[PDB]
Parts: C-alpha cells; structure tokens; sequence
C-alpha cells in the first residue's frame, strides 16, 4: 500500500540530476572557446 | 558577466586643434580592446572635468565615410556645440559605415568643440581627467596635461 | 530534492570572480598613467 | 530514494574539471614556441 | 561547480600583461628618437 | 592631419633601378608600394609581408 517510496522520490531526482548535471556541461564549452581565442590573439 | 569581463576601449592618442588665441577643437583616437565582442557607438557617453564643469556628452546625428580622403580638420564640423562627432578610418567589413557598429579591428576617431560647450577656451598649464565608459565594458582614462608653449597651428597632446 | 548544487556555488562564485577581477583591472591604470607621465617628464 | 547525491555533483564535476584543466594544459604550448624562438632569433 | 578556475585569473591576467607589455613597448620610441637627434646634433 | 591609403598600383623592381622613374603617377590622395626583396615571392601578389622582405 505504501511501497510506492520509488515512484515519489527516485525518477524524480534522477531527472533533476540530469537537467543539473546538463547545466554544468553545456556551460562550459562556450567559455573555454571564448578563453582559448583569447590567448593566441 | 563573461561579456563585461571581456569587453573593452582602448585610447590610442589625441590630438588638438588651435589657430586664434587657444585651443578649440580636440580630435581622439580609439580602437577595441582585442577581445571585445561588439562595441556600439550610439550609447556611448564621454565626461569631461575642467574648471568646475563636469560635462556630459552624447552621440550626435552627423558622420563621415572618410576612407581614403584628407584634411580632418575640414569636412563636417559644424553640428557640434552638445554632442561629438565620429569619422571612420578603417573599416573592411562595412559594418560601421551605418548604425555604428564597430567589429575586432576598426579604427574611429572623435571629434569635440570646446570653445561651445566650455563657454571659453582651454589655457595651458592645465590638467584634465575623463571618462569615456562603454554600454558594459571597461572605459579608457583620459589624462592630456597641457604643454607651457603653443608653437605651431596643430599642437599634440597625447 | 538535493540537486540545487549550482544555486549554492556557481552563481555566487561567479559574482566574486566578476569583483576578484574588476578590482584587478582597474586597479592597473592609475599606475601606468602614473608610470607614462614619469618618464618623458 | 534520495541517495542519488554522487550522479548529481560527482561526474559533471569531474568532466568540467577535465575540460577546465585540458584548457590551461593546452594554451601553453604555442606561446611556449612562440616565445622559445623570438630569443634566438 | 568549482571549475571556473579560468574565468577567475586567466583572462584577467592576460589583459594585465596585455596593458604592462604596452607601456614599456611605447614607452621607448619617444626617448630612442629623443636620444639619437641629440648625438648628432 | 593627412591619411591616406593604399593605391592600386604597385610594382615587381628586383634587379632593376632608378627608383624614382617607374610608375609614379597615381599619386595624390594613397602611397605607393614597391619591392625590393623577396625570396619566397609572398609578396608578389596581394601584399603579405612575411619574416625578411
């Protein structure tokens, strides 16, 4: 009756960890080729 | 905020105009800092500090082609008097020749009248600070102590 | 529920990153206006 | 339920540490042989 | 989250030696052509 | 206070002479470009200076 503790918490978290996980990758790639240009200019 | 960080103005020399009794006419020339993304010269605001004034400029509505013509100090100046004026030197790309826009690698000077905005002249043996601070990057500093001679008709200053 | 890692960390680091360098920069042209009049006076 | 707290932080954190290190290991080799050549020529 | 070691001090740092490069670069043209008219003069 | 900019004339002089007796007359607002080294002959055409001209 009250075994559904996955259904509440675990798909949850697993979708938030990737949209926060996925943040944290795409944000790097434009300043790592806006700092590479830098340099060698 | 990388864009604040990155972006930049970069003054190169300026030069100043005499001819009656003093000077009346300054000329300065400017170029981006090699980083900055897109520097928009319609919102940019040039302070000026002497003699008690505290002077705020804006863009006035005239310009110049002038790549490949003479004579700076002859064509256009007569639109002065609250605002600067703006004439191109470089442009490969064209695209500061309308809406003032200027890429990595123009070339731009400014024209500015003292002797209507001042209400006066500009003696020597003075000191002058200013600011010409961009939409969001970083401004260039400006510092043009006068010399204790005027010599010839097109004196430098900086 | 837990995955709030960038509200803690890479705002507030960015912000100090933004002040860390902006006292670096203007800090470095009163002494090279300061350096420039020196020498050719 | 909420013990996910490792695919949250620990992987992207590693990633961006890898790009953010393989930037700066990276820059350094051409101005190395840019500045190695202009002393001895 | 804490791999903006870049953003901090590289870009920075570069557009600080960018600006003290250029004062000893300019700097000297004004006193080498002082220095060579008063030889032969 | 004059500027100017380049001119479309220029020339190929390496091994000839008299410098100011070739091509002189498309003057009055640009300057004008002539040769006198180039090994790898970059600059015989669109004007590239490489290390030694």
């Amino acid at each position: 009756a009250s075994g559904i503790g996955t259904l509440i918490v675990f798909i949850a978290m697993v979708l938030v960890a990737a949209v926060a996980a996925s943040v944290l990758i795409n944000t790097s790639g434009f300043l790592q080729q806006k700092a590479s240009t830098t340099g060698k200019e | 905020s990388t864009e604040q960080v990155a972006s930049g103005l970069l003054i190169n020399g300026i030069t100043g105009s005499v001819g009656t009794s003093d000077v009346k006419l300054l000329a300065i020339y400017l170029a981006p800092n090699a980083g900055s993304s897109a520097i928009d010269l319609a919102q940019t605001k040039v302070m000026l500090d002497y003699n008690g004034k505290s002077v705020v400029l804006g863009y006035g509505g005239n310009q110049d082609m002038s790549s490949g013509n003479s004579s700076v100090f002859s064509n256009d100046t007569g639109a002065t008097a609250t605002t600067f004026q703006v004439n191109i030197l470089q442009d490969y790309d064209d695209s500061a020749v309308d809406n003032a826009v200027i890429n990595k690698g123009d070339a731009v000077a400014l024209i500015v009248d003292v002797n209507a905005s001042f209400a006066g002249e500009i003696p020597e043996r003075t000191a002058i600070s200013g600011k010409v601070q961009p939409e969001f990057g970083a401004p260039g500093v400006i510092s043009f102590t006068t010399p204790a001679s005027y010599t010839t008709t097109l004196v430098e200053l900086q």
